[PDB]
């Protein structure tokens, strides 16, 4: 008996996306957005691609699931219209039903991918990078179409037609996409190579972040980044400093002046580092071998400072990270132990035998944490592989654990996975300790198994 | 008509559309996200990796390319997979500021025709879960054959921590009221007197986990509406009962709702704290329901029942998981034991 | 502190999933709307 | 008070749902005898609100076109620009209420005002 | 204000073409995107799309298919042209990937027995000129004259129909057109010949006219926009000077090698108007 | 006032924009015990305590929901250098159910050789199906007119495995048969 002219609806939602997105976003704007589009319905109205598409982005924008009566009718009129799906408005609707978990909205994005395979041809540089960019988030690996794509961004790098903002997506999107190619990489490097000057470093680390994470690659790539690298570290904030160190880490290439001037420019920007990304810079150290002490001990007294931030996957990996080049400062030690048995709640099996194997050899052991750990450990002692298994049962060890619900489980899971546990020879001392250590008396099976 | 309404006002541009909803986030039924699991033992949906060396194989014999499946136990997945979820669902409610209790049962699952379509009797078990989540399908029927106490005292009871305390054979009636918006639950005294008046139970965490031809468990995590004082102080001197030398008769004026469901209950407890601070309750009711509504509870019923407790401060302190667990380990002893009489003399389970 | 800032988003994003619009509240809806085998003939002889 | 309400409601877009039903109910009930100056009060309150409805917006136009020399050449102005807003249509409204517009064409302030009615219709 | 090129084929590509000297095949692909990166910074075209790869060297040609006389499109015969027509086909896409389909020239295709080539039709203010020799009939000269004619003071349009020699090349190759009342033409008898057809016909179009050597090719359009460039081949100097001493601004633009190939300015590129 | 106005209600008042819908004890209430306010002068009206507590309510409100629906530059993120929903525990799915009966095999939308157009993983030992059989519940306390009633029991892995590969033959039959190929089939030991 009374409906919401859609048309003028979408118009006025766009316009608040425009300002919510532009000021800061105070939640009366959201507010009003959900209250004007949940009464909101699409009807017998005629409207077309355009009026669809934005109503669904600025709903799923807004904070909007299948749950809602707006988006279960706007995920149709895309099962049963898809002619009308334009190249101009294919990537808001790919992009907007990715997040969805409904079955429709997984539908959807096949039949896209289709319309797209046979049309990756007949694209100009930025549809193809929306088109990209839209696809890369939906986790589809439709391998035809991929092919086609890098075909078109290669025969269209051959003449300079992308500026410097689209390669940053393009590198982006493969990377996160999971799909390597020598030649495409390598025509992406040469054209953002062919824009000297242009490129700024806020365009420059983004591009080293995603080439990284394919860091299956060949050299004298690396090598010609390290150049361009040389020069763009004066106006850099320790967050892209950080990244492009972890980056330059993962490339497997030592470059001694890189990492000098690194340094060099790293500790001004102390008082900036948010103990949330140290973990990163710290481990990267690890990855490679560099053990200089200066900067390590520059990072160590930036701790105390920061722990709340400190998360457990942070925390895991800084004391990993500080096993080698051992300190051992209690000071740091004893409140990092605190802040983590807190957070012990939350934590990974993989993690949890990480953290207990540099908490036993730190040979720094408090009750808390170590009964808090050994609590812990039973929900994932399940799932654990065999030398992951032994450096748990190891840390139990040293914890001084005897009790028959903990040492139970992980004895059943050893018991049942005892050739390839007896089958590592880098970790046969470990296996060595633990018998001396406890002795004969609790699995018979595994007595017999070990004197064979 | 009035006020020059030829000189239209100059409509300011900062004016969006805005619109008021009353109701759309309040109610009972819309109070908590909630979440569901179907359970069926002698299960292994799961695959196990393993590496093997073939060293005979003429072309690529190395090892390292080599990747193979196994199989892996019955219990381990049921139980992480309940764990996980139980862990999640007592986090959302420690982050929604609420309070519940853990509750275990025993009885019967039965399903309507509905479930099955087009003759299949093979299902897999996300679509039965699926498909049971629509309608809500599901006929469970809480019981127990008596003839199993001499032995269920017989089942470590004293060796756990279960010890018989207050007063046992206690008296009293159960009654439900529909009101306007809501239900209600009263406990009313072998006198007549209301003892408690609160709100009607919202399921957060549902688990169905059946059994063998014996009994199937039925876990649950619970929690408890707010509801006006106001309300529980009204239902205290309006006479609720009226109990005469044989028969009960209803006497709520019609202005404070409508009596819909009430029975006579006998109850005795039993309590262990396994060192833990936890409180593992068993309670007996031999209900026989007296004022009923609907069809398919006409019957004297005898059901167990298992309980603990959990504050609103497991968030941070006590272990979760380690009570459902517990609870869960417990259970199947009480299964086991009383499975042979559930369908030996008393009960038909013909799992074919 | 992160991890807490994600539960919390997580479980009010979750709290806010649930409303009168649901599918399955309405599922529910029009199973209660449905009439009763007699209420048909009721409508009739009103009719 | 139903006039003046609707109006000082499309004035700033705080439509209410049921009132709103409401009153568009009355409306219809009781739509032969509403005098000028006060269908140029509703309808444009509730247009700026966006409410599409066929059958209020058919009443209130036959009953606006039926009346045409009470209404001034502004308020002719704004009788047009509030269903070109929307994109409703009306054949009748339209043909009688431009003539009136063309006759009085001397009047206007100048030719945006013209373009604008031309833009509009 | 659209134009559309194809970019060659280098396995395929074929040596010492149908004028007994040989070419250099790298040479062809150095070039092409030189030529590219003028086009698009001449500021003669709204928009450059870089079709795909075919193997065919007769598809180079872009044009030859499809002519723009204003909003509306204008396909060509099908006579003679069957062999390549499935590549035909893929340029459409391209086109209607941003534009839409316009009249199709269902009334030019569809006209009993007809012979057309793009170039013989050239657009002029308030003007049409058909090259009538032999690659037009008369049949689309009457056809236009049905189609794009209108006499009015202000609705004043004209059709010219130029008559030209049997080995005469394409109208559109020769004498040409630049915007502000600029008129180039070859200085041979074809361009003599063309000019004194012009003449007599409206004598009060005041048209300036500047000449160029012969065996020049240059690239010029009407366009809706007006501006001051012409692109010219890099080779007779003289005729940069002839026409820049008219305040026209000259374009260098090297197609030598092309040029021993055989394929011209206006064949090289397709012009279009993009309208909504 | 009393203990019946909570956060979640509070909340939700407030996301429907309707708190004015409350009396000035119970918005007093809030400020002073929720929001940990200093003490309220109680004389204020309705509009002073609403604009309190709705401004003390945003500015600790820091969760975001919003969910970027584009694409942006100089973001620098380090992660990869469903699972909970695999189960399906945590909801209904919408719009389940409407889809051909391809459960069993996974088809994705020529010729081609070495691209399975079907696969399908089995095993022995391990098969996710479950099976429903019929029981007499007439015994039961309550079920005394209905004579039928399923029941959820397990079924042996072999069964299921010839179930799904009877499934998936009759599909391949029927489909070539429709393409009318010279057909064969084969059956490896390896």
């Amino acid at each position: 008996v009374s409906h919401l002219s859609a048309r003028n609806i979408a118009t006025e939602a766009l316009q608040m996306k425009k300002l919510h997105q532009e000021r800061g976003g105070n939640p009366m704007l959201a507010q009003q957005a959900r209250r004007v589009l949940f009464a909101t319905s699409i009807a017998g109205q005629n409207l077309d691609a355009r009026s669809v598409a934005l109503l669904l982005n600025t709903a799923v924008y807004f904070g909007m699931e299948s749950d809602a009566k707006l988006v279960r009718e706007c995920i149709d009129y895309c099962l049963k219209n898809d002619k009308l799906i334009t190249v101009d408005v294919l990537p808001i609707v790919v992009t907007a039903c990715a997040t969805l978990k409904s079955r429709d909205a997984r539908e959807v994005i096949e039949m896209q991918a289709q319309k797209a395979a046979r049309n990756a041809k007949f694209l100009d540089a930025k549809d193809v990078t929306n088109i990209i960019s839209a696809f890369s988030k939906t986790g589809i690996n439709h391998e035809k179409l991929f092919a086609f794509l890098s075909r078109r961004v290669q025969t269209l790098a051959r003449v300079g037609e992308f500026e410097a903002a689209h390669l940053v997506i393009l590198a982006n999107a493969f990377s996160r996409l999971r799909y390597r190619d020598k030649f495409l990489f390598g025509a992406i490097a040469r054209r953002a190579m062919s824009l000297r000057e242009r490129v700024t470093v806020n365009e420059l680390v983004p591009l080293i972040v995603a080439f990284s994470k394919i860091g299956l690659k060949d050299p004298k790539l690396s090598k010609r980044f390290a150049t361009k690298a040389m020069e763009y570290v004066d106006q850099m904030n320790a967050e892209q400093v950080a990244s492009m160190f972890m980056a330059f880490a993962y490339f497997g290439i030592r470059y001694d002046q890189l990492f000098g001037v690194l340094t060099n420019r790293a500790v001004e920007l102390i008082d900036e580092f948010n103990a949330q990304y140290i973990s990163t810079t710290l481990n990267a150290f690890q990855r490679i071998g560099i053990n200089n002490p200066e900067l390590f001990d520059n990072l160590a007294e930036r701790a105390l400072a920061v722990v709340q931030d400190h998360d457990a996957r942070d925390i895991s990996k800084t004391v990993t990270a500080l096993a080698h080049f051992g300190l051992k400062d209690e000071e740091l030690f004893k409140r990092l132990a605190s802040h983590a048995a807190s957070i012990a709640d939350q934590f990974d099996a993989m993690g949890l035998v990480n953290t207990a194997h540099a908490f036993a050899r730190t040979n720094f052991l408090q009750q808390d944490m170590a009964v808090a750990l050994s609590e812990r450990s039973v929900y994932v002692c399940r799932l654990l592989d065999a030398g992951e298994t032994r450096r748990l049962l190891w840390a139990l060890a040293k914890f001084q654990v005897r009790d028959p619900k903990i040492l139970t489980p992980v004895f059943n899971r050893c018991l049942a996975l005892h050739y390839d546990f007896f089958a590592d020879p880098t970790g046969s001392e470990e296996i060595e300790e633990i018998f001396d250590f406890y002795g004969p008396n609790f699995c018979p099976p595994l007595y017999q198994l070990y004197i064979s | 008509g009035y006020g020059r309404w030829n000189q239209a006002s100059v409509m300011q541009p900062e004016t969006l559309l805005d619109l008021s909803q009353a109701g759309f986030y309040e109610g009972a039924a819309n109070m908590v996200p909630k979440a569901f699991q179907l359970l069926v033992s002698d299960t292994a949906p799961d695959v196990v990796v393993s590496r093997v060396n073939t060293t005979a194989f003429p072309g690529f014999p190395s090892n390292t390319e080599c990747y193979t499946l196994g199989a892996s136990e019955k219990d381990v997945a049921i139980r992480s997979r309940y764990s996980k979820v139980l862990q999640w669902c007592c986090l959302n409610m420690s982050n929604l500021q609420m309070d519940g209790e853990l509750y275990v049962d025993f009885g019967k699952l039965l399903l309507k025709p509905s479930v099955m379509r087009k003759n299949r009797r093979i299902v897999s078990s996300y679509t039965l879960q699926q498909r049971l989540q629509v309608n809500h399908p599901y006929t469970w029927v809480p019981t127990l054959p008596e003839s199993c106490l001499s032995k269920i005292q017989e089942q470590f009871l004293q060796p756990e921590g279960f010890a018989p305390i207050g007063k046992g054979v206690q008296l009293t009636y159960s009654g439900t009221i529909k009101r306007s918006k809501d239900q209600l639950h009263v406990d009313l005294d072998n006198k007549g007197k209301v003892l408690a008046v609160n709100s009607a139970w919202v399921n957060l965490q549902t688990a169905w986990c059946t059994h063998a031809k014996g009994p199937d468990v039925r876990l649950l995590l619970r929690s408890r509406p707010p509801i006006r004082r106001q309300d529980v102080e009204l239902f205290a001197s309006t006479p609720i009962i009226k109990l005469a030398d044989d028969d009960v008769a209803d006497v709520l004026p019609p202005e404070h709702g409508q009596l819909v469901y009430l029975s006579e209950d006998e109850t005795r407890l039993f309590e262990r704290v396994s060192d833990r601070g936890v409180t593992i309750t068993v309670r007996e009711v031999k209900r026989q329901p007296l004022i009923i509504l609907r069809d398919e509870e006409e019957d004297p019923r005898v059901e167990y029942s298992l309980s603990a407790h959990i504050p609103a401060n497991a968030a941070k302190a006590t272990d979760v998981r380690a009570v459902g667990l517990t609870a869960f380990e417990l259970a199947g002893r009480l299964a086991g034991l009383v499975a042979e009489d559930f369908v030996r003399e008393y009960g038909c389970e013909a799992k074919l | 502190n992160p991890f807490e800032k994600v539960a919390r988003g997580i479980a009010f994003k979750m709290r806010s999933k649930v409303h009168k619009q649901g599918y399955s509240n309405t599922v529910m809806a029009q199973q209660a709307r449905r009439l009763s085998p007699t209420g048909l003939l009721a409508m009739e002889r009103l009719t | 008070a139903i006039s003046f309400a609707i109006a000082a409601f499309g004035r700033v877009k705080y439509l209410d749902k049921k009132l709103f039903d409401r009153f568009t109910r009355w409306i219809l009930d009781h739509s032969k005898d509403l005098n000028a100056a006060e269908l140029l009060l509703t309808i444009r309150g509730v247009s700026r609100v966006m409410l599409l409805n066929d059958q209020l917006y058919d009443d209130l136009g036959s009953k606006a076109a039926e009346k045409v020399k009470e209404f001034p050449i502004e308020s002719q102005c704004v009788l047009l620009s509030s269903f070109g807003s929307l994109g409703v249509e009306h054949e009748r409204l339209a043909s009688r209420m431009v003539s009136s517009i063309a006759e009085n064409r001397e009047e206007l302030t100048d030719a945006t005002k013209a373009v604008d009615v031309i833009t509009s219709l | 204000l659209h134009a559309f090129v194809r970019s060659p084929h280098y396995r395929t590509i074929p040596s010492a073409g149908p004028n007994g000297i040989v070419v250099n095949r790298d040479m062809l692909v150095h070039q092409f995107r030189d030529f590219y990166k003028t086009l698009q910074h001449c500021s003669l075209v709204d928009k450059v799309h870089l079709m795909s790869e075919r193997p065919s060297v007769e598809a180079l040609r872009v044009a030859d298919q499809m002519v723009s006389i204003g909003a509306t499109f204008l396909e060509m015969p099908l006579t003679g042209m069957e062999h390549r027509a499935t590549e035909f086909m893929e340029s459409m896409r391209y086109v209607r990937g941003a534009g839409g389909p316009s009249t199709l020239a269902s009334y030019l295709q569809d006209t009993e027995n007809c012979r057309c080539n793009s170039g013989d039709v050239v657009c002029l203010p308030n003007g049409i000129a058909v090259g009538h020799g032999p690659r037009t009939n008369a049949v689309a000269h009457t056809t236009l004259k049905q189609l794009f004619e209108v006499k009015d003071d202000q609705f004043s349009f004209d059709v010219f129909t130029l008559e030209q020699e049997g080995d005469a090349p394409p109208l559109g190759d020769y004498f040409g057109f630049a915007g502000s009342n600029v008129l180039l033409t070859w200085k041979d008898e074809h361009g003599l010949l063309a000019v004194d057809q012009y003449q007599q016909k409206q004598p009060h179009t005041e048209m300036n006219v500047v000449y160029l050597e012969p065996g020049c090719h240059f690239l010029s359009f009407y366009g809706v926009d007006h501006t001051i460039d012409v692109l010219v081949q890099k080779g007779y100097e003289r005729s940069m000077d002839s026409i820049a001493a008219a305040g026209l601004n000259p374009i260098p633009v090297q197609w030598s090698e092309m040029d021993k190939l055989g394929i011209s300015m206006r064949a090289a590129v397709l012009p279009l108007k993009f309208f909504k | 006032d009393f203990s019946h106005i909570t956060r979640n209600t509070v909340w939700g008042l407030w996301n429907e924009g309707n708190l004015f819908s409350l009396s000035v004890p119970e918005l007093a209430f809030f400020l002073q015990e929720h929001c940990r306010v200093a003490n309220v002068d109680p004389r204020a009206k309705k509009s002073a305590l609403v604009r309190q507590v709705e401004e003390i309510l945003s500015a600790e409100q820091q969760a975001s929901a919003t969910v970027p629906q584009e694409d942006n530059p100089h973001a620098i993120v380090v992660t990869d250098y469903e699972e909970a929903d695999e189960y399906g525990d945590w909801g209904a799915e919408p719009g389940f159910e409407d889809r051909r009966e391809l459960d069993f095999m996974e088809l994705s939308p020529r010729y081609d050789p070495l691209s399975p157009r079907a696969f399908q993983l089995l095993h022995s030992e391990t098969a996710t199906d479950v099976g429903i059989a019929s029981i007499d519940p007439s015994k039961l306390p309550g079920q005394s007119k209905v004579k039928n009633a399923l029941a959820a029991i397990h079924v042996a892995p072999n069964d299921a495995n010839k179930m799904r590969f009877r499934m998936a033959f009759e599909w391949c039959l029927m489909n070539i048969w429709n393409m009318n190929m010279p057909g064969e089939l084969n059956i490896g030991a390896g």
